[PDB]
């Protein structure tokens, strides 16, 4: 229903909110006041709807066809959460079967052979969950990037995934702070977070810089770094810059790091970097000026687009057959569930704002 | 191939093969002359079936002295993972003696204090298999600096979870 | 801006004057449609997180949610003054009439105005100052403008040795 | 001896000065016997186990195992200085040579030796010095012998507020 005036900073505090496709309304200010004093002319479903409120201002995390779906939704979010932070969330124990599975065998072949041509990420997460269940907060918000909980081995885990299908996976200002606060809402609830890597970078534009990306992308890196719960991160494809730190490298805590051979590790683009370590090597032989830097290009990705010099620095612990994903997933999680951890001592922290 | 898909997961494979087998033949033969096992053949024995898990598989070292560069080989003469032993967690390491001689090196130091800083952040035990002629004289006190923090390492667990040495 | 400062003193165990004069939000689209709702929140987190000495002095206007959000005493803030000049209510006062006398406003189309009008002034006469919360103790004083300083010195004095902790937690969950 | 005297300093908060000098451990197989192996290792833990302020400061050598033990960075040391004249290797010029050039000497029984002392002398003006260990940071400076007392005196101030503690337990389990 309506929430108006500072009443929607209530839910604006807890950890998730779900509103219902017209029927619910949110908003600081009505349309009225708006108009008088913007001269724009807004109705109240533009203004606060549901959907804009779940896929453009970033506010709301779900937005259901009715209130019956509404309140199932919510029922799912606190089956996969404990009743206080002083309990892990709860779980239904049962062994998995760690056999290689020919659903497991799929993960071989869901990347590829064109680094251009898209994948549905949702297809990897459904692949390492229980019943292959994928619960997705906010899925109308920041579609570059993926949120939700699902289960391994009857245990509530927390997924961040960017997703190729959006933006070719590149973070911007909206993934890095949909992301940033559900790692930190998962570690709160002793809820350990599964995050699955291929990210070219940040989304480029002016926008970007003056709405501010560089305080606000920081939520990410932050909320990964101050995380104590279990952390493990698999790179599917692609891992460049700073995106690389960002998702939950092990830089920043992450107790497992695992990447496929289809994993790509390194710096910048080969372009971009042959451009700068052979920009005079280049200069000269003005005749074939290409070709020679295409082979430049060809002979940087060969060697370096890998996941091999992070595997030989320790930076990922493993490189593995995308279909032993599950295994190392159930595996790590077993031994992860003791993780004990803890930060400096004091009264909080101060992340970006 | 190699810029399929395909040809990387079987790049992959082959790697692993190469990794597996760090060593040379002739120097498994002298191993095994000694009436010693190999590294890994030694955490098959330790760890329950299928429960290993390697870290730092394809761990390579980072020197160039001596013409150290040479040779670089997978795992850095060092084995380490996690997996149960009666059903229980555990972390181990296995000192590779084909590989120069199991003398510990920079990155080989490396990798044992990533197994003892995971049986310390999830508090299991710690198993080390000890075969080692000492440290890698060609890194130099690159060397030393790696014993000094598996040393502090020591210490720090001393009492906090079981530290057994098996020296073979 | 003032949600991190407010939090960066915090965490260094810096007092928090506070000086309120808001009429309220910015009125626009783009400012709910950027996320002001969660965003707007993280001020009025940061002022009930706080643990350090809290004084709020409000010289002028503090309307609805916005004087919440000002470190207001509802929120934890320690010592909260008000000036003569201060107007303390839930709105503006025509905004206020047109609703509590929408039906009385309603009756004769002619003198529509003028009578609502009346009842604006009359309104503001009435509550728009800081006297109905001070009766309810949301404010702990009304003093005069030139006795602030005095104020702000003594409150400090006592507040100093301000103990006080949120419930056991690995963190917040500030919205973002 | 060290061992004891270092965990005396330590549970009553005494700041540790290390000056270092050592060539390496006194051979003998009454050392090896007598079980140098578990009670050399005293020290080590020791050193590991402090957290008052260590500073500490290698004059001349510091060789193999014996470096590590002598209050090194790796064992938590805050401040470790050395004078040029220290001598920072993983092992004697004599007996690295021995094994790194073992090939390259075993040629021409003629010029055996020569080619081997031509072959330690040019290691030990190589890497008998502390600047390889300076470049890695494993000593924080490389230092006039007469600015140590400046560099003790400025590093205590700062390290006076040194926080740390070891993972919680009843207690350790130094061998015996
Ligand atoms: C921090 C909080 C803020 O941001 S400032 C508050 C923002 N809230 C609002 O503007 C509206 C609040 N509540 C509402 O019901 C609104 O939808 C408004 C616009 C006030 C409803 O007005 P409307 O129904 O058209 O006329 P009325 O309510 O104007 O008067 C007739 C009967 O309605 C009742 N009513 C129910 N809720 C309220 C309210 N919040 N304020 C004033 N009156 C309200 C009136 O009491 C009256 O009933 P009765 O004669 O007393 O039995
Ligand atoms: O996203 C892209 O592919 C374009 C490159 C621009 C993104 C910048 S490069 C420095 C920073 N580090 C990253 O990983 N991404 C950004
Ligand atoms: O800022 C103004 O003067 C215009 C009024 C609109 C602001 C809205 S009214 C409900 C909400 N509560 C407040 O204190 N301010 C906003
Ligand atoms: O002390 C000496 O000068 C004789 C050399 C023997 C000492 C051994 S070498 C291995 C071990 N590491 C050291 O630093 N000292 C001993």
């Amino acid at each position: 229903g309506p929430c108006a005036g500072g009443a929607v900073y209530s839910p604006a505090i807890t950890d998730f909110t779900v509103m219902v496709d017209q029927t619910s309304h949110m908003f600081i200010t009505g349309p009225d006041v708006i108009k008088t004093v913007t001269g724009e002319d807004v109705g109240f479903e533009e203004l606060g709807g549901a959907r804009t409120h779940n896929s453009t201002s970033g506010v709301a995390h779900h937005m259901a066809g009715d209130e019956k779906d509404a309140v199932e939704y919510v029922k799912q979010l606190l089956s996969y959460l404990p009743s206080n932070n002083l309990s892990e969330p709860p779980a239904f124990p049962e062994e998995a079967d760690l056999a290689v599975t020919d659903e497991d065998a799929e993960l071989d072949t869901i990347v590829p052979d064109s680094a251009n041509q898209p994948y549905d990420m949702h297809s990897v997460i459904e692949h390492v969950l229980d019943d292959a269940e994928f619960f997705e907060t906010q899925p109308l918000f920041a579609p570059n990037i993926l949120t939700g909980f699902g289960r391994v081995e009857g245990r509530p885990v927390g997924i961040v995934a960017n997703q190729p299908m959006q933006f070719a996976g590149c973070l911007d200002i909206t993934a890095s702070e949909k992301a940033a606060r559900f790692v930190r809402t998962c570690d709160a609830f002793n809820v350990p977070v599964l995050t699955f890597v291929d990210v070219p970078g940040f989304l480029p534009g002016v926008d970007q810089e003056h709405d501010g990306i560089i305080r606000r992308g920081a939520k990410l890196i932050f909320a990964y770094a101050e995380a104590t719960v279990p952390l493990i991160t698999v790179i599917t494809r692609k891992a460049f810059g700073g995106a690389y730190d960002v998702m939950g490298s092990k830089h920043l805590g992450a107790d497992l790091n695992l990447a496929w051979p289809t994993a790509q590790i390194a710096v910048m683009g080969a372009q971009g970097a042959v451009n700068i370590l052979h920009r005079r090597t280049i200069a000269d032989a003005g005749d074939d000026a290409e070709a020679t830097r295409a082979r430049l290009i060809q002979e940087y990705e060969d060697a370096l687009l890998n996941p091999y010099t992070a595997a030989e620095r320790g930076y990922v612990d493993a490189v593995i057959m995308p279909s032993d994903t599950r295994r190392h997933i159930v595996r790590g999680l077993r031994q992860l569930r003791t993780k004990r951890e803890s930060l400096p001592p004091k009264k909080h922290g101060n992340i970006p704002l | 191939d190699i810029h399929t898909t395909a040809g990387k997961l079987a790049d992959l494979r082959r790697r692993i093969e190469e990794a597996t087998h760090a060593g040379s033949a002739r120097a498994v033969e002298k191993q095994h002359a000694k009436g010693k096992l190999t590294a890994r053949e030694r955490i098959d024995l330790l760890l329950d079936e299928g429960s290993f898990v390697e870290l730092d598989e394809f761990a390579r070292h980072r020197s160039t002295n001596f013409g150290l560069d040479a040779n670089r080989p997978y795992g850095d003469g060092v084995v380490t993972g996690y997996g149960t032993v009666d059903g229980r967690p555990v972390a181990v390491f296995s000192q590779d003696f084909t590989v120069f001689g199991g003398a510990l090196g920079e990155v080989y130091g490396q990798k044992i204090v990533k197994v003892m800083d995971f049986a310390l952040k999830t508090g299991c035990p710690v198993v080390g298999i000890n075969d080692s002629g000492g440290a890698r004289i060609q890194e130099g006190v690159a060397s030393l600096g790696a014993y000094g923090e598996i040393f502090r390492r020591n210490t720090h667990a001393s009492g906090v979870i079981p530290q057994i040495s098996l020296v073979v």
